[PDB]
């Protein structure tokens, strides 16, 4: 349980190759969470890929009502 | 009117509950209550600091020793006293810049969301905005931002333009899109096919010149009127 | 528009006392200077972290450019992501890299140039893709001659004038992103602003380090040297006196980096709202976007900031 980063050395904490949310940030794209304590690459985000195409539109047919809070 | 009534109703609801159920939401009126409470105990706490003199009270400093230096004691004393109650001054200040900052774009976005529809993207929330109600908090204001968000998609073939009796038409507001067999022209947002007339379409040019025309018939809506 | 400064971080014993642990004991006399410098300096670093993070992570999907890179003559090879770099940064983005250069640490940014190169590419990826609706719900695709006749057309100009001028349109789009890759490659007081906040957090650091070398009325400025050649009594004066005034320094120097955080916050905030606005939307606002009616803008990468193609 000795893992190597960039900011220094992380011991006490199982690396995983799975991604997650950052959840407790290490530095340099590695954050920690207990789930144990384990360490992780955090996830940017989840993929996506966008059929483009020079003749096709996407066009709406429904629509939802939202209300997000901002303090 | 109903459906959208009922979404609306909805999702209050779902605030209300999502508030409720959150603990960190209010984390930053907290915050300013946490920094000005700690700032404050700090202050209080550095007051049992001896800074280099033989001891933190006054009182024992001149019961205890001759003025000649006494004076130099207290002097220690009184200097890392103002010194500290300088910091405390200091950081104060910075605070309320921040704190400036923060109420200004407050006063910007209840003018700009709540006073009005604003075209600005992503300021008063997330998606297309249709309104904000103000709400009052500690130290502090909540925004509930209502937005339009579109939803159920499908795909489409389009065309920039339609070419008929050798004219280009293109669309007034809407766009051309194909269910397959037939051509129909609706707004951009929602999904709405009309027929292609020479209502909603206008012509500039010939069709030699546009990228993708395609070829369809442009109804006209006077020629029935006349063929009776 | 610089949007974070390097995370610093101190270690208020080993600065004012070095090794010498009489001194760390006399410094237990002054309390909780060091927490409050500590506390402050952690602040300023979640802060930038939160900077970076506001500005660039906007999107929560991760969209990929098609394999075929035509879009109806529009050429956008110098702001797409490389392959063939290891590090898979747009020419431009390689450019602005390129271009830019005792108790006292510097702490590595939360998020590194390739995942900050990632959001980049895939918020590139979604405006040429989808146009904005990416930025305001599901993305919907849609050619990208269409879209930059819906862009006319809110601009005041209608269809027609795109659709019959299109090859012309690229041609002027293409050569202006050459001569923004000419002029930023030749010009080296372009990027003045990220080079400066390099340079103030480095001559803060150096200045803050030199002043471990003043005497400040003290007879000596090392600690064993006070220790030796005199006794105790009055050693602990010269001691008291070194302490405070080495105190004093570290003080300047936290209260100047609040500020400057202050001021790279704010900036921050603006190249957000940039972000939001003229990538994610089209601008009304005028000059906010660009001299002229803003038609759309392309986010690229820099080392501490954020450089937007209007
Ligand atoms: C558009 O979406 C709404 C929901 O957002 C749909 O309304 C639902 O319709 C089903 C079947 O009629 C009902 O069981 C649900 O209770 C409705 N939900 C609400 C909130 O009223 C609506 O049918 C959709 N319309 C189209 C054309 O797809
Ligand atoms: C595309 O739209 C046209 C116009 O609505 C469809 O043609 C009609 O389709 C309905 C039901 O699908 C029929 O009841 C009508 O008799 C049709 N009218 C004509 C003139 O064809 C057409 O079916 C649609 N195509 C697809 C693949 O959905
Ligand atoms: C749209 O209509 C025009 C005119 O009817 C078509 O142009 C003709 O195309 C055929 C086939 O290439 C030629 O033999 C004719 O000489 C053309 N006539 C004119 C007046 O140009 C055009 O081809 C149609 N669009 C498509 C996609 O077929
Ligand atoms: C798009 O732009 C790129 C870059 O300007 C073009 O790449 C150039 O291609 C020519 C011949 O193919 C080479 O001589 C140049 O050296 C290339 N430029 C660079 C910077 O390497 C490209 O041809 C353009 N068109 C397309 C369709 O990609
Ligand atoms: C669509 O793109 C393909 C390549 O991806 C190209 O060969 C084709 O000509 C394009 N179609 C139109 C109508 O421009």
């Amino acid at each position: 349980n000795v893992f190597q980063t960039r900011a220094g050395c992380l011991i006490g904490a199982e690396y995983v190759n799975n991604s997650y949310e950052c959840d407790i940030p290490i530095g340099a794209g590695i954050c920690a969470s207990y789930q144990s304590i384990i360490a992780y690459t955090m996830s940017l985000g989840a993929e996506n890929s966008v059929a483009y195409s020079n003749n096709s539109i996407a066009i709406p047919t429904n629509f939802t009502i939202s209300v997000t809070t901002e303090i | 009117q109903k459906l959208i009534a009922n979404q609306f109703n909805s999702a209050i609801g779902k605030i209300q509950d999502s508030l409720s159920s959150t603990p960190s939401a209010l984390g930053k009126l907290q915050d300013v209550v946490n920094h000005n409470a700690q700032a404050l105990n700090t202050l209080v706490k550095q007051l049992s600091s001896k800074f280099g003199a033989i001891s933190s009270v006054l009182n024992d400093i001149f019961s205890r020793l001759d003025p000649p230096e006494a004076e130099v004691q207290i002097d220690r004393l009184i200097t890392g006293r103002l010194q500290s109650l300088q910091t405390y001054v200091t950081q104060q200040l910075i605070r309320a810049a921040e704190i400036r900052a923060s109420a200004n774009l407050a006063a910007t976005k209840m003018s700009e969301c709540v006073l009005g529809q604003s075209k600005r993207v992503d300021f008063c929330g997330k998606g297309y905005h249709l309104m904000s109600f103000p709400q009052s908090a500690p130290h502090g204001v909540v925004f509930l931002h209502v937005t339009y968000v579109p939803a159920q998609e499908k795909n489409f073939t389009t065309a920039p333009a339609i070419c008929h009796d050798g004219k280009a038409h293109f669309p007034r507001e809407g766009v051309f899109v194909s269910n397959g067999t037939h051509w129909f022209v609706t707004q951009r947002n929602f999904y709405e096919p009309q027929i292609i007339t020479t209502d909603n379409t206008f012509v500039s040019g010939n069709c030699d010149v546009v990228i993708g025309i395609v070829n369809n018939t442009v109804y006209d809506p006077l020629q029935p009127e006349l063929d009776s | 528009l610089p949007v974070s400064m390097t995370k610093t971080s101190v270690d208020c014993t080993m600065y004012i006392c070095g090794d010498s642990t009489e001194c760390s004991n006399l410094l237990l006399q002054y309390g909780s200077f060091c927490t409050q410098l500590k506390r402050a300096l952690t602040g300023i670093a979640v802060e930038q972290d939160k900077n970076t993070q506001e500005v660039f992570a906007q999107v929560k999907q991760i969209y990929k450019t098609p394999p075929i890179k035509y879009f109806g003559g529009f050429n956008f090879s110098q702001i797409l992501p490389d392959p063939s770099k290891p590090s898979k940064r747009s020419p431009i983005e390689d450019l602005l890299f390129n271009k830019v250069t005792k108790g006292l640490t510097v702490l590595p940014p939360l998020l590194t140039d390739e995942m900050i190169a990632q959001y980049t590419s895939a918020l590139l990826a979604g405006t040429i893709t989808s146009g904005w609706t990416f930025g305001a719900g599901p993305a919907l695709q849609i050619p990208f001659p269409m879209q930059m006749a819906y862009r006319f057309n809110g601009i005041g100009v209608t269809q027609n004038v795109l659709y019959e001028n299109q090859k012309l349109i690229a041609n002027q789009f293409n050569s202006a992103i050459g001569k923004i890759q000419d002029s930023l490659s030749s010009t080296p007081s372009a990027l003045g602003k990220l080079q400066d906040v390099v340079n103030h957090n480095a001559q803060a650091l150096n200045t803050l380090v030199k002043q471990l070398s003043s005497k400040f009325g003290a007879i000596s400025s090392v600690l064993n040297d006070i220790f030796s050649r005199l006794d105790p009594p009055e050693a602990e004066v010269q001691i008291d006196r070194l302490i405070t005034g080495r105190l004093q320094s570290l003080q300047t120097y936290v209260t100047q980096q609040l500020i400057r955080a202050a001021e790279i916050r704010a900036s921050a905030n603006l190249a957000a709202t940039k972000m939001s606005e003229c990538v994610l939307g089209q601008s009304k606002r005028v000059d906010f976007c660009g001299k002229g009616y803003h038609l759309m803008s392309f986010p690229q990468s820099a080392p501490h900031g954020v450089v937007f193609l209007h």
